RNA sequence: AUCUCUCUCUAUGCUCUCUCUC
RNA sequence: GCGCCGUGGCGCAGUGGAAGCGCGCAGGUCUCAUAAACCUGAUGUCCUCGGAUCGAAACCGAGCGGCGCUACCA
RNA sequence: AUUAUUGCUCUUCAACGAGGAAUUCCUAGUAAGCGCAAGUCAUCAGCUUGCGUUGAUUACGUCCCUGCCCUUUGUACACACC
RNA sequence: CGGUUUCAAGCCGAUGGAAGUUUGAGGCAAUAACAGGUCUGUGAUGCCCUUAGACGUUCUGGGCCGCACGCGCGCUACACU
């Protein structure tokens, strides 16, 4: 059986905010498993969950579909969860979706690996995504922060480097667009365009002719951000390296 | 009753007369899962060949398999009359035979066959797509194809 | 049921069938299709001749039978008058699909 | 924190719905106090009523 | 349940050392903590009903009601 | 240059009663909105209410069953075309 | 002098008509 | 060839598990009836084909169509 | 008896994981489960009509929705609010 | 009996009772109608029609039981009782 809650510690908090996946009506309101902390059972009370009479109750809230939701009474003793969906503010609600989103993302990560190899998942869940979010506040952040430069599965070990290496893939070459608008008219400008590119493109990417004065080349990036230090050098190589052809270009 | 608690002898998931016969389904139930055995065909067809029912899939021995199979494919000489298999009296040979695995929808393709060659009402209906044995489809098979 | 159910319906009792035998042509009546059904009991329908003409609904059709836009219509043209004229007989669609078919009327209009 | 009160009259039966009866709670710690009380159900007098709630009363139901 | 009608030797070991502690001894029980999950479960509990080993509160058949020896 | 012919989408829209609604989908947007739904509510017995789509769109209602003689009337007053026009539903 | 204090949308609908003998 | 829309029908939007909105058709429910008001839809997995990864329409390619760049590339 | 009348033996094993918005029925031998006989009938009950076995849960109330009853009230309505 | 109610009309609770809801359920059901339903129960009929190649009548054979669909009753199930 897989289980396990989305963050570190086992119960939710006091005025949390979550994303409930509606399952079926009852009287109190709805027994809604949350999305953004494990599955427990909770409940919207019929008084907030919307701003204004709605009269239909099967399109604002809809059975099978999520709604931005917030926890107004948690019990830490057993399982209870008394849930909001109307004391959840005007914007607010887009940070809540990106965060469910950030959960969904985080979720989808650590089942491959279980499906890969069996072994508890708890223990899985306590050597990859935990000791992450202790240190600053959730996984996806941190997820965000290896992904930029690679230091944070370096703190807590995998179970193997193979799964490192797979994500790390799956994280990967990314293709950033730069057009190149050249100012010329003459016979011979398109070749010494072509020269131009020919001496940018080499040492390190796929250059595409469009027309004679736009050229439009892809440029590889394999940690995502190392394509915008490329491009800075094709910029910089246009503005002096092309100087003793004398051809003007322009960029966009 | 069986205190006897077995050793790695059995072997789960066979392959017999064709069709995959999975595991631990009790003998007669296990061969249900073949075409045209069925049921109570199948149990006196077990007690036919003199093996136990309360016994696991892979428990039986290749013999009483054997035994198994050649009762349901030879089930006239081992007192098996009329009222016990599947093409009683028959078209073709005037035999009767208890068709299996890969036989019975053949026959029954060829009979459709023939019903569409000598344009028969139940041909015509089962060439449709239509329901034959007495049905008002004026709400019966609304699930189409 | 005719229309709307209603409380003040059943007080009426209509009989014609949908099973009812079509209707022929006659001298000084012929064929229209309804351009704009207009108020007050008149109606605009250009005939299947080939004049325009003004439609009238005469007594019977006034509560029975509703009518609606592009039906193919009987319209015994008046003798002494001619730019009014006057609505006789509806036909059914199944009927004037069988018309069509038959070709008693031009083809020129769609049902 | 619980608090337990003995009834003792009805004070009739109100409610849109209806069903919900009024009726009159008296402590039997301290009779000094007869409060007008929201109860659902069958109730007579001089029954045990347990009360989640300390002090709000209300009396119409609409 | 994956299967688990099988009367292993290890199974049955397990289930001797297990149906003690524990007051209550039945096929549900059983299944519950793992073991075998079906109609053998009946079987093992009948072949442990033999001379002692667990004692018999049930009159009746379907449910088993049964107390390990104190 | 510009498109000549674009779709504009006259639709069926069920209305209080057996009566139906003149609903406007894809309105060339180069004359005031307002100014022309003043102008359908003078000429007919109808109330002009726009509905925004993001980016492209603006659907335009108009309370009634008149479609042909809505069509004229455009024809009539400057401001769209005669080709651009399709009739929706039955 | 004993009241107690409740609450909102809901549009339209076309098919007749009737007396007696004193 | 690039980019977005790739549907469950049209017209609008979103990208790593959740059948997204407005209209339309098809059908229901409520009312004596229609409309509003309500649900359910249809090629079951959101271009065609398969894969890395359990998986997904989303990640990757070969292969199509509409327009945002081109101007006919001897 | 084909357009299986039905019955019985056989084999064939789909949809169907308790059912959207909606709405019916019911306050004690009642609800429901379960049969049976009769009616039709030459043959056929999933139907009705009557029995009898098994036998709960919750109300004993209010007018909120749906009607009804009278009293008062207002009606530009008596084909009487359709 | 017990209390309550201008202590009248009655009602709720207790005792006794085979039983205290009019003891349960029926069956008959007023005045007034509806333009409800039926001439497809009839030899209950007015009126109009067809009346001898008959809409009468019977024999032979279909058909009401057809099926892209949409509702209404009911049954069987979705299993451990
Ligand atoms: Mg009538
Ligand atoms: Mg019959
Ligand atoms: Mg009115
Ligand atoms: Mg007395
Ligand atoms: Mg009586
Ligand atoms: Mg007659
Ligand atoms: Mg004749
Ligand atoms: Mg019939
Ligand atoms: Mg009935």
């Amino acid at each position: 059986t897989s289980h396990c809650r989305f963050y570190e510690n086992k119960y939710p908090e006091i005025d949390d905010i979550v994303m409930v996946n509606v399952q079926q009506i009852a009287e109190m309101g709805a027994y809604v498993k949350l999305l953004e902390y494990d599955n427990i059972e909770g409940m919207i009370l019929l008084s907030e969950l919307s701003r204004r009479r709605i009269r239909s109750i099967q399109k604002l809230i809809r059975v099978g579909k999520n709604d931005v939701a917030v926890v107004l009474r948690v019990d830490k003793e057993k399982g209870y969860i008394d849930l909001s969906k109307r004391r959840v503010s005007s914007e607010d609600i887009i940070k809540c979706e990106e965060k469910y989103q950030k959960s969904k993302t985080v979720h989808s990560i650590l089942r491959y690996c279980a499906e890969k190899f069996q072994i508890p998942l708890e223990e899985l869940y306590k050597t990859i995504a935990w000791p992450l979010s202790r240190k600053f506040g959730h996984a996806y952040e941190a997820f965000k922060l290896s992904i930029i430069d690679e230091t944070v599965w370096e703190g807590i070990e995998p179970p193997s480097k193979d799964v490192l290496d797979e994500l790390k893939n799956y994280i990967s070459a990314v293709k950033i667009r730069a057009d190149v608008e050249v100012s010329c008219f003459s016979y011979e400008g398109i070749d010494a365009i072509k020269d131009a590119l020919k001496s940018a493109e080499d040492m390190s990417v796929k250059v595409k002719l469009v027309a004679a004065p736009l050229y439009v080349l892809t440029t590889q990036a394999l940690d995502k951000q190392k394509g915008i230090e490329q491009l800075e050098s094709a910029i910089e190589k246009i503005t002096e390296v092309i100087t003793k052809y004398g051809g003007v270009c322009n960029i966009t | 009753s069986l205190v006897v608690q077995e050793q790695g002898s059995f072997q789960h998931i066979l392959r017999l007369l064709n069709t995959n016969v999975d595991g631990n389904i009790n003998v007669v139930y296990a061969l249900t899962t073949i075409r045209g055995v069925g049921r109570r065909y199948a149990n006196l067809v077990c007690k036919k060949a003199d093996v136990d029912l309360h016994k696991r899939a892979g428990e039986l021995t290749q013999e009483e398999l054997e035994r198994i199979v050649q009762i349901m494919q030879n089930p006239t000489h081992y007192k098996i009359p009329a009222w016990f298999l599947n093409r009683q009296k028959d078209v073709n040979d005037g035999k009767d035979y208890h068709s299996l695995a890969n036989n019975l929808e053949s026959k029954l393709r060829d009979d459709l066959e023939r019903l569409k060659k000598i344009r028969s009402h139940r041909g015509i209906r089962h060439f449709w797509g239509l329901r034959v044995r007495g049905q008002h489809t004026k709400t019966t098979g609304r699930r189409r194809a | 049921n005719t229309k709307g159910g209603k409380k003040g319906r059943r007080g009426k009792n209509d009989s014609d069938g949908p099973k009812r035998e079509l209707i022929y042509k006659e001298e000084g009546q012929e064929y229209a299709q309804i351009t704009k059904m207009l108020g007050n009991g008149r109606v605009e329908a250009s005939c299947f001749d080939g004049n325009k003409r003004m439609a009238h609904i005469r007594g019977k059709l006034r509560k029975k039978v509703w009518m609606g836009q592009g039906d193919i219509i009987l319209v015994s043209l008046r003798d002494f008058q001619d730019d009014q004229c006057d609505v006789v007989h509806k036909y059914n669609l199944d009927e004037a699909r069988t018309l069509k078919n038959q070709g008693e009327l031009p083809e020129n209009a769609k049902i | 924190p619980v608090t337990l009160a003995k009834v003792i009259k009805v004070l009739g039966r109100t409610g849109s719905r209806g069903g919900v009866t009024q009726v009159r709670v008296e402590f039997l710690e301290d009779t000094t106090r007869t409060i007008v009380r929201n109860v659902k159900g069958p109730v007579r007098e001089g029954d045990i009523l347990v009360l989640m709630e300390s002090e709000r009363e209300a009396r119409r139901l609409r | 349940a994956k299967h688990a009608v099988v009367l292993d030797q290890d199974k049955f070991d397990r289930i001797m050392k297990e149906a003690p502690t524990y007051r209550y001894v039945s096929v549900s029980v059983l299944v519950d903590r793992f073991k075998l999950g079906g109609s053998l479960a009946r079987v093992a509990l009948r072949h442990l009903e033999n001379e002692g080993i667990i004692k018999p509160v049930s009159k009746h058949s379907k449910q088993a009601i049964y107390t390990r020896a104190t | 240059e510009t498109a000549t012919s674009n779709y504009i989408h006259i639709r069926i829209q069920q209305r209080n009663g057996r009566k139906t609604l003149t609903t406007v989908q894809g309105v060339p947007e180069e004359y005031d909105l307002k100014r022309i739904l003043k102008v359908l509510k003078k000429d007919f017995a109808c109330n002009g209410n726009i509905v925004k789509d993001p980016e492209m769109g603006e659907i335009i209602q108009l309370q009634g069953d008149q479609r042909a003689k809505v069509c004229e009337f455009m024809i009539s007053q400057l401001g769209l075309q005669k080709k651009n026009i399709k009739i929706h539903g039955f």
